[PDB]
């Protein structure tokens, strides 16, 4: 299961490569860019550019990325229900960030899935696939519970084959 | 009363030869200095602080000995260990444990060490949640931990500076001691979730299920793995200043590093000790690692250090750093256990009487050591050095007119026929 | 396995891992067969491949310099052991090697002077180590006399090392020397206990009788030396009897023969003569001990006539007197006789006895058959070859008159055995012995008496009994050791012969009585006692007592079957119950309530028929020829709870003893019972007081008296009754006598 | 006691000084300022036993609940020592029954009255102790004018 999960999101990540190496070009601000190396799934160098950018404790905060570590999920999820219950103001993207750190960046309360306007139907099920609990989930009832929240276009094949794939039973 | 202490070590001595394992002899050692720190320190003359710390100290002593010589003689050499590559660190790092004793023996002499470390008393009046005064004030545009590193500290509430620090310096008193448990929890309730997730990053990955040989302690995969990525993250996180110094001096603690000078300067024998100690401990495992292939070079982002220094040295400096209390007598003994050259000392300290005679537990404390030592190995200390020390502390028997309990400590020679 | 075998498992292993690293790293498994097969050019070959991957293993190197051993490679095999020693330090076997091997090649280079000092500080003293020193001074005389005189400073009970002295005086033909160190030297107890050194005596005296010297010298001294001569026989016989075999222990007889019969016709009365009486009851022991050898391993009819004959010599011995030892120069001297006096009445004591208790006054029939002179040619014929010259032989010339036939009495026997522990140096073997004779015998042995004749001022107990460091050793401790080792020892000869008489072996002919572990103990805490130890090894020592300790005091994990447990408890409450002194008392019966207590658990987990958990490596091995039954138990728990009231009354809480006491109609209760009424009675029986506490204070001493009575009463009626009594029955009768007249 | 009984495995793993598993996004903020600490265990392990045996003593476990609370030598098990021991005298106090039931019924007020006294001077000497009283002090004296009158 580790394996095909590895491989499936290193392939993943050749598809949207382009994609958001473009929007990095472009973008203008530190931790909008840590956020999109973390949409390539490299936690390394989103932790390197925090670091980099100033931002440290974030950086140590994305070292957990692709743990599955179950105190840190809800804990993320614990400091994001504390800010949108009050939290005059938090940065954008660290926000962002943190919901990956939940575990349920769409299945939730302060959501990705708007997300689904500025990428690749494939790019966002990446973050399902690389955070989103992969333990406790199948590879399958996995990709069937990113599925189960955004529609993807009748005609696209490689849609066609996820759904498929995460079809089973 | 006090003046009884001889007989409490006596008194052990008489219950080991009489139900006729010598380990627990030490450990009564133990107690017994223990109870006397206490009698000395609860109501007293300000005379008996200071011999109140003496016994605190024997205490510690017969404890450290007990742990090392425990470990190192009820050694009966159990299973090795086959690893796989595919096997997680975290098996690799207990192998290394397992297999080096030269090693494990820094950690039992780091858990000895923690055992005995100050914490302060858990802050009171802390605050209902984080930086409260300066989202209050407004001008925190983002409510995370990197905000104020992002542009000027200027954006902190001086008061939510001074209770970042009342935090920080706490966890730190924590991590020194040991107390990795009450750390996280401190964290979680005192609404300081992100250092929290911090600390969780302390353990490497293993997975019950890959990693059978521990599928008995765990259900549940856990730890990092990217691990020497989470040490140079945390170790550069420790070097970024506008941090408060304590919470860098937890950053370096963790990676392996030494303290910032705000902070260590303030650390004592021990203290300083240990920092070193945990620096050997981590740079040989990072090490263990590098020789397994078990680390990812995309991980190798900064240069830690690679080279481990040998308890030897470590000592020797720390000592240079602590001159005062590095030459206090059972200090030396405590040195002197830790790198083995005991009976060394003691064929020394036996020379020193040819300022030991000076300072009243020492004389007692290693001729009870020489005891014990030839008791759980036979052969430990020299015949003679056995005839000397007993000779002279029974002359001492003698001056505190405690004749009563000599016949004890005559069951080591024929030279008793001549009492 | 052959060539074919080894060479067919290259192609086995070259199809499982074929890569060069993997074919390498397999060069030691490779290797490990070719040194089995036979092949050391080529087994060199392969280890040497895997050196070539695996250059940091301590044991492939090992293997390469002991591969090079074999080829006879020093400058090679040195090189190997250094790599294996550098790389692991606790390789002490390697750094004597190197010691020894860089010694043996070549002293000219400092390096084997260096590895030589090392070797000496991991193995201090031991008897490779001077060897070495020799060997470095070998590449004159003056100088390797003073190496081994500085080596007898501290170290003057090697016996190798005072060998190479006698050796060296009689390299330089100055032997009046040699046999001055040796006379000198036969005061040491060790160096008399030593096999070796005792022929090397026996050479180097005769050698000076023959020499040119002894007869130039003076006549004066002659029978001094010639006195060492005979005790030099006397322990090089004990010595040989038991370690060598039968041939060589016969041939040792007729040297010590002629010796006797050259040296009987000198006589007079100096310490020459009594020297002879006290060696001539040595030779005829030892010669019985050497029959019952032979007819062991014979058949029936000879044990018999063996036996037979044997009884006559140990009754020989038996009857010789106790030789006269105020007619010694000095106090050494004379106490060392009168130690083997001892030493001989106690082994050729307890022989004469197991050999009488075979059948009912057997010792008369053998002196009314064979004191007869025909039985002098039986014993000569059985023991020697006829043809030797009849006449110089004492064996045949001896006048053998009167014979006292009288077996001897027990009172006797335990001062000679109390006196001969010193015999054999305290042997754990010597004492396993006589607690093993005694074991037969309805008297005990005062065990408590030889050790106290061991090691002088060793408490009783040791004030510190809460640590387990073998500085708090305790007289104690040794008695509940030897105890073990004894009920131990005798389980084991009973089933070794149940699978196949244990009492009837001679000391030396028996083997090792007890475990190797037990014998390292006792060597030790005696070495350590006697401050005969080695500074290198004090800790080591140390540590060996102190890992038994915590099992002679029934503390964690200790191996003892709860029968040995019980045998402990009793054997101190009536050992103690019989001492007079209230500080002996308290201490025997507190480690009897002791071991009591740890015992009581136990037994009742074997009350309801249960399993007991069995040991781990005990050190007293377990018997289920002794296992307690349920038969058994409800006694126990009686006896115990009397060992309980002995120890309460001696503390002060009468009321609860003599509650228990009363509780049980035993023999034992009323001894307690009526030792401490007369107790109440005697203190305040004559002091102006109370009239009504008079009238009171007598009705105590009416009490005392009846106990007394029935104790009488009930003894002379029984005798299981009369082995019951804690002290003896005329003690009882004694006291009665005195509480009647008050 | 439900509280309790949820805590105490808490407790235990933090007797040994070990981690708790922090929360994840708790209903109520986790503080170290009133971290739980070993000085504070044993205690809160007896007040424990306490709330125990007084839930035994109400659901009909008097020979356990009494058991427990003679134990520990607290003001708190004195009020319900003596008020149970008093109910057991108060209702065998009047009626017609065997004469040495009787006695042993009256013996029981006896010691009703004899904790009572005991709170109450133990409660006049200390400060600290009237704060630990279950109720009021006036309360426990209003038993026992009523107890003694009995």
């Amino acid at each position: 299961k580790k394996e095909r999960h590895c491989r499936l999101t290193s392939w993943i990540v050749s598809q949207i490569g382009p994609e958001i190496e473009e929007k990095i070009r472009n973008s203008s601000n530190e931790i909008e860019q840590i956020f999109l190396y973390l949409l390539l799934n490299d936690v390394v160098r989103a932790s390197k550019l925090a670091i980099e950018s100033k931002n440290g404790h974030l950086s140590v905060l994305i070292s957990y990325l692709g743990s599955n570590d179950p105190r840190i999920r809800d804990l993320a999820e614990l400091q994001l229900q504390k800010w949108s219950t009050g939290g005059c103001s938090i940065d954008k993207n660290i926000s962002k960030i943190y919901k990956l750190l939940s575990g349920s960046p769409f299945e939730g309360l302060f959501s990705l899935k708007e997300l689904e306007s500025e990428f690749s139907w494939l790019c966002l099920l990446n973050l399902t696939l690389c955070y989103g609990q992969i333990d406790e989930y199948s590879l399958e009832s996995l990709v069937q519970s990113h599925l189960d929240k955004f529609s993807l276009p009748y005609d696209d094949p490689i849609g066609v084959i996820f759904q498929l794939y995460a079809a089973n039973e | 009363y006090q003046t009884e202490r001889f007989t409490k070590f006596s008194d052990t001595l008489k219950e080991f030869k009489i139900e006729q394992d010598p380990f627990n002899i030490i450990r009564e050692f133990r107690s017994a200095a223990g109870q006397l720190a206490l009698d000395l320190a609860n109501s007293g003359d300000e005379s008996n602080v200071i011999s109140s710390k003496d016994w605190e100290l024997e205490a510690r002593f017969w404890h450290l000995v007990e742990l090392l010589l425990v470990f190192r003689n009820a050694d009966l050499d159990l299973d090795e260990m086959e690893l796989h590559p595919y096997n997680s660190r975290g098996l690799f790092e207990k192998k290394l444990m397992q297999d080096n004793k030269q090693l494990y023996q820094i950690w039992i002499v780091m858990v000895w060490l923690k055992e005995n470390t100050y914490v302060m008393e858990r802050p009171k009046n802390v605050p209902t949640s984080k930086w409260l005064n300066s989202i209050t004030s407004g001008g925190l545009k983002s409510c995370d931990l990197d905000f104020p590193l992002r542009e000027n500290t200027n954006v902190l509430d001086v008061k939510d500076k001074e209770e970042d620090h009342i935090f920080f310096k706490y966890i730190y008193e924590l991590i020194l001691a040991g107390a990795i448990d009450e750390a996280l929890e401190e964290a979680k309730l005192s609404d300081n979730i992100s250092i929290c997730m911090i600390l969780c990053g302390i353990q490497e990955y293993l997975n019950p299920v890959i990693d059978t040989q521990i599928a008995n302690e765990f259900n549940t995969q856990q730890g990092i793995k990217k691990h020497s990525l989470w040490r140079r993250t945390v170790y550069s996180l420790s070097q970024q200043a506008g941090l408060d110094p304590y919470e860098r001096a937890i950053y370096s603690y963790l990676s392996g590093a030494i303290p910032n000078q705000e902070v260590l300067q303030y650390s004592d024998w021990e203290s300083d000790l240990h920092i070193h100690l945990n620096q050997i401990l981590q740079t040989e495992i990072e090490n263990y690692l590098l020789e397994n292939n078990q680390v990812g070079t995309d991980e190798l982002i900064l240069p830690l250090p690679s080279h481990a220094l040998t308890v030897q040295e470590v000592l020797n400096r720390v000592a240079s750093r602590h001159p005062s209390e590095s030459e206090h007598p059972i200090r030396v003994l405590m040195a002197s256990v830790i790198l083995d050259s005991l009976p060394s000392v003691i064929h020394s300290s036996v020379e020193m009487l040819l300022d030991i005679i000076d300072k009243p537990y020492l004389l007692r404390i290693v001729t009870h050591l020489a005891i014990c030592l030839d008791i759980i190995n036979p052969g430990s200390v020299e015949e003679v050095d056995k005839s000397k020390l007993i000779t002279t502390y029974i002359s001492l028997l003698k001056l505190q007119g405690l004749y009563e309990n000599i016949p004890i400590y005559a069951t080591f020679l024929n030279e008793s026929d001549c009492l | 396995r052959s060539k074919a075998d080894v060479e067919r498992y290259i192609a086995s292993v070259q199809g499982s891992t074929p890569s060069p690293r993997q074919k390498s790293m397999k060069g030691f498994y490779f290797a490990k067969l070719y040194y089995e097969a036979k092949e050391y050019d080529l087994a060199k070959k392969y280890i040497c491949t895997y050196i070539n991957v695996q250059e940091r293993d301590p044991k492939a190197h090992r293997f390469l310099g002991l591969l090079y051993e074999l080829e006879e490679n020093t400058d090679k095999a040195v090189e190997c052991y250094r790599r294996s020693v550098e790389l692991n330090p606790t390789q002490k076997d390697l750094v004597l090697k190197i010691a020894e091997l860089l010694c043996k090649n070549d002293v000219t280079d400092g390096r084997a002077k260096y590895w030589l000092e090392r070797a000496a500080k991991l193995f201090p003293g031991s008897p490779a180590i001077y060897k070495l020193k020799e060997q470095l001074l070998d590449c004159g005389w003056n100088k390797l006399f003073d190496l081994i005189q500085s080596e007898l400073y501290v170290r003057p009970d090697d016996v190798h090392v005072n060998i190479r002295l006698v050796e060296v005086y009689r390299s330089t033909k100055r032997l009046k020397d040699a046999v001055a160190h040796c006379h000198e030297a036969e005061r040491n107890i060790a160096l008399r206990s030593s096999l070796e050194w005792n022929s090397c005596v026996v050479q180097t005296l005769k050698e000076y009788l023959e020499s040119l010297q002894c007869l130039e010298s003076d006549k004066s001294d002659w029978r001094a030396t010639n006195t060492d001569l005979l005790l030099a026989y006397a322990n090089l016989m004990l010595l040989t009897l038991s370690t060598r075999d039968v041939q060589e222990s016969r041939e040792l007889l007729q040297s010590f023969d002629s010796a006797l019969q050259s040296v009987k016709s000198l006589g007079g009365n100096d310490e020459l003569s009594a020297t002879f009486l006290e060696m001539k009851g040595h030779f005829y022991m030892h010669a019985g001990s050497l029959l019952l050898k032979m007819g062991q391993h014979s058949s029936n009819v000879q044990w018999r006539a063996l036996s037979e004959l044997a009884a006559l010599c140990y009754l020989i011995a038996f009857q010789v007197p106790r030789p006269k030892i105020k007619l010694i120069k000095g106090e050494a001297g004379q106490n060392l006789l009168e130690m083997m006096a001892c030493d001989r009445l106690s082994q050729s004591g307890h022989m004469l006895l197991n050999l009488s208790r075979g059948k009912q006054d057997f010792l008369k029939e053998i002196v009314e058959t064979f004191a007869n002179k025909s039985g002098q040619s039986a014993l000569y014929d059985a023991l020697f070859s006829s043809q030797s010259p009849k006449d110089t032989s004492f064996l045949g010339s001896d006048d053998i008159g009167n014979i006292d036939v009288r077996e001897p009495e027990l009172e006797d026997l335990t001062r000679y055995d109390v006196g001969a522990i010193r015999a054999h140096n305290g042997s754990l073997q010597h004492l396993t012995w006589l607690g093993l004779q005694w074991n037969s015998l309805p008297a005990l042995p005062g065990i408590r008496k030889w050790l106290k004749q061991l090691f002088h001022h060793l408490p009783h107990e040791t004030s510190r009994l809460e640590t387990n460091a073998p500085e708090s050793i305790c007289i104690l401790d040794l008695e509940v050791f030897l105890l073990g080792v004894v009920y131990t020892s005798h389980l084991q000869l009973k089933e070794k012969c149940n699978s196949h008489q244990p009492l009837c072996l001679p000391l030396p002919v028996c083997k090792q009585l007890c475990t190797e572990r037990q014998k390292s103990w006792w060597d030790a805490v005696c070495t350590l006692i006697h401050r005969k130890a080695v500074p290198g090894n004090v800790a080591k020592l140390r540590l060996l007592v102190q890992h038994e300790i915590n099992t002679l005091r029934a503390q964690e994990k200790h191996g003892l079957q709860p029968a040995l447990l019980v045998h402990w408890a009793e054997c101190l409450q009536k050992t103690g119950s019989g001492l007079n002194s209230f500080y002996d008392q308290r201490e025997y019966m507190g480690r009897s309530v002791h071991y009591w207590k740890k015992v009581l658990p136990l037994l009742k987990i074997i009350k309801k028929k249960n399993s007991i958990p069995e040991p781990i490596d005990p050190l007293f091995k377990h018997f289920h020829s002794v296992d307690i039954q349920a038969s058994e138990i409800v006694e126990y728990e009686e006896d115990a709870h009397i060992t309980f009231a002995i120890l309460d009354a001696v503390n002060g809480n009468i009321e609860d003893a003599v509650t228990a006491f009363e509780s049980i109609k035993s023999v034992v209760s009323y001894w307690n019972l009526a030792l401490i009424f007369h107790r109440k009675a005697e203190d305040i029986e004559n002091d102006a007081l109370s009239p009504e506490e008079q009238e009171e204070c007598k009705n105590y001493l009416r009490k005392t008296r009846d106990y007394l009575i029935k104790i009488i009463d009930d003894s002379d009626s029984n005798l299981s009754v009369v082995k019951k009594l804690p002290v003896p029955l005329e003690s009882v009768k004694e006291m009665l006598n005195s509480v009647m007249q008050e």
